[PDB]
């Protein structure tokens, strides 16, 4: 239950998320629940065959995510405790 | 006890008891082996010849500067969007490799990257064009006219980039590093520009495996 | 300032002194 | 969750729909169907079957 | 005489197995190891996509939930 | 009302042959004789076959364990 | 108790998740086959029993068309177990 515990520490961090459909969603995490559902604000979505999309906020189901790209400055060793 | 179970709850109750009987994880020691398929991976960038690697302080200042450029590009996109030029600027079809190369680079002499022209460029196009220019770059010398186009098209790519875009700009930065080896004075015209593009790709666009780390 | 990219290019190529 | 013995035509995941008569259900929403038929193309018989709680996209009488 | 899933699975260790995944690909190898959740570890691994030996992967972990079925092989 | 786990037990007790309709896959079905299961509904299956739709074909696996999470629909044969 | 969670770590140190704790302990790379249909070469920094992972220095690798090799780089990443297919202990990589 320990990795998701780490995920939930990641508020006010900005990230890019690859969705299962390949969409790249860049945004700043306002919150992550226990099943990886994620809420974001200040969002920029890059999609395969079309122009990008800004949005004030957006929430994504944990189960639509492939992975989170995390800021290079994120201190992993700290946050993994 | 020793008569078959007669409901599923009983059956399962019995499996569970039998589950604890078993060791929860098991490890068979084997004895030997073989060969395994290789996974081909692309090279990083070639380090600069000694003396040609720029300082971190230059690189960061360059990045910082590039960001502002991008702030301003997008900040005024719509003004430049509505202007024109002439029969002159026909922007090739988005998929005319050959005519984009002729458009931007010429043998006429080629149109430079005016905001008036690049602000009309949608994301898939900027991507495509960059590519066209990458290709042309593998098979021709780097001119300063090429530099501007690449820098411009880089100033118009919006984040978050799609993966193919990352792959593309990385290919370009590899190519810059390779050409950089051919050079023989610091005075060479290519040097500042090639270092610049490698920087923006490695530090502005997050590919820091490709960055010139001095020393 | 329709050539303002062109200028920033030139300006950064130029920022190089090593 | 009252529908009982009352014929249903089920939509299942991966684009398949199956019609037959309900005779039971699970807390986990899994269920048993009788005298049921797969609808491809033309169709045919399967009988009494178990079906999983997920899998069902749409359920309609 | 009922053979149940965990004990069956423990029986396959040390031996040739064929694991087939939800998505069509399969893997043959020696079932070195297994755990609570039915994750698996295979050695001398071979990958088969659409019948065709597609590669030799060595030692490989297989996440439980991707497995469709496993079976013994000679 | 017969709860679906009972119907599975019935299949276990009669040692019936059954067919499985897969979750991730629609071009193939698995047929075998059930000889054990567990609470997660993973099944040990004897004399098991891959039944590809259309192509009419059948491949022999022998005795396999089939993971529960793969089950869309259970039927008999 | 909650000291029966010391099973977990003993479980992880042998057993199929050893493939990951190798990499956490010795700073080794692994090669993961991913449902996006690409491969991820990187180093496991943390993981749980569903194969959710934190990774470092990831090369995402794939091909596309005659087919060209493509890649991209990802400093740090949180990868959902569900995206994982197989994981290669000690993969073989070469230019």
């Amino acid at each position: 239950m320990k990795l998701v515990r780490f995920l939930m520490k990641l508020s006010h961090e900005t990230v890019t998320i690859e969705l299962k459909n390949g969409t790249q969603v860049h945004g700043t995490i306002t919150g992550v629940d226990v099943s990886m559902n994620t809420h974001l604000k200040a969002v920029k979505m890059t999609l395969k065959n079309r122009e990008p999309v800004q949005l004030e906020t957006l929430s994504i189901r944990g189960n639509n995510i492939r992975y989170f790209i995390l800021p290079d400055s994120l201190p992993l060793d700290t946050l993994l405790v | 006890p020793s008569v078959p179970p007669r409901t599923p709850q009983e059956y399962l109750r019995r499996v569970q008891i039998e589950a604890a009987q078993c060791p929860d994880v098991v490890v068979a020691q084997i004895d030997p082996k073989r060969k395994q398929s290789v996974n081909i991976s692309l090279s990083g960038c070639q380090p600069a010849p000694e003396g040609y690697s720029p300082t971190l302080q230059w690189q960061q200042q360059q990045v910082a500067q590039f960001s502002t450029v991008r702030q301003n590009v997008n900040k005024h996109r719509s003004h430049w969007k509505s202007q024109q030029l002439d029969s002159n600027v026909t922007m090739p079809k988005s998929e005319d490799e050959e005519g984009w190369k002729k458009f931007c680079l010429g043998e006429q002499i080629g149109f430079p990257p005016l905001l008036s022209i690049v602000s009309r460029m949608n994301q898939a196009t900027v991507t495509s064009v960059l590519e066209y220019l990458s290709n042309w770059f593998g098979e021709r010398d780097f001119t300063p006219e090429l530099g501007r186009w690449l820098y411009a098209l880089l100033a118009c790519l919006e984040k978050p980039l799609l993966p193919e875009a990352h792959s593309l700009i990385r290919q370009l930065a590899r190519r810059c590093s390779e050409v950089r080896l051919l050079v023989d004075s610091k005075d060479d015209e290519r040097v500042p520009a090639l270092n610049l593009l490698i920087c923006l790709v490695s530090r502005y666009f997050d590919q820091r495996d490709l960055a010139d780390e001095p020393s | 300032d329709d050539t303002a990219l062109i200028k920033a290019y030139d300006k950064a190529v130029a920022s190089f002194k090593h | 969750k009252k529908f009982m013995d009352k014929k249903l035509s089920l939509k299942l995941n991966g684009g398949r729909h199956v019609q037959g008569i309900l005779r039971g259900f699970d807390p986990f929403m899994n269920l048993v169907i009788d005298e049921c038929v797969e609808m491809a193309g033309q169709q045919n018989n399967i009988g009494m079957v178990v079906i999983r709680g997920n899998s069902i996209i749409m359920l309609e009488a | 005489l009922p053979l149940n899933p965990k004990p069956f699975l423990n029986g396959l260790t040390g031996k040739p197995v064929m694991v087939k995944l939800k998505w069509g690909m399969e893997y043959k190898g020696y079932l070195v190891s297994v755990d609570g959740y039915m994750n698996m570890q295979l050695a001398n691994t071979e990958e088969y996509i659409d019948g065709a030996l597609s590669g030799h992967l060595g030692e490989v972990l297989i996440r439980c939930n991707n497995v469709l079925y496993i079976r013994g092989v000679e | 009302m017969v709860q679906p786990i009972n119907l599975i037990f019935r299949y276990l007790q009669n040692r019936s042959r059954i067919q499985v309709w897969l979750y991730e896959q629609v071009n193939m079905r698995i047929e075998g004789c059930i000889i054990g299961f567990d609470e997660y509904m993973n099944l040990v299956l004897d004399d098991a076959e891959e039944i590809h739709s259309k192509t009419k074909s059948r491949k022999q696996l022998g005795r396999i364990m089939l993971k529960g999470d793969n089950i869309t629909l259970l039927q008999s044969v | 108790p909650e000291e029966l969670q010391k099973r977990e770590e003993e479980e992880f140190n042998t057993g199929p998740l050893s493939v990951l704790t190798q990499s956490v302990k010795n700073n080794t790379q692994v090669l993961i086959n991913c449902r996006n249909n690409k491969k991820l070469l990187g180093r496991v920094k943390a993981f749980d029993a569903h194969c959710n992972m934190v990774l470092e220095n990831v090369k995402e690798m794939w091909t596309e068309v005659k087919p060209v090799n493509k890649d991209r780089y990802i400093s740090k990443m949180f990868l959902r177990g569900d995206s994982v297919i197989v994981v290669l202990r000690n993969p073989l990589i070469a230019g």
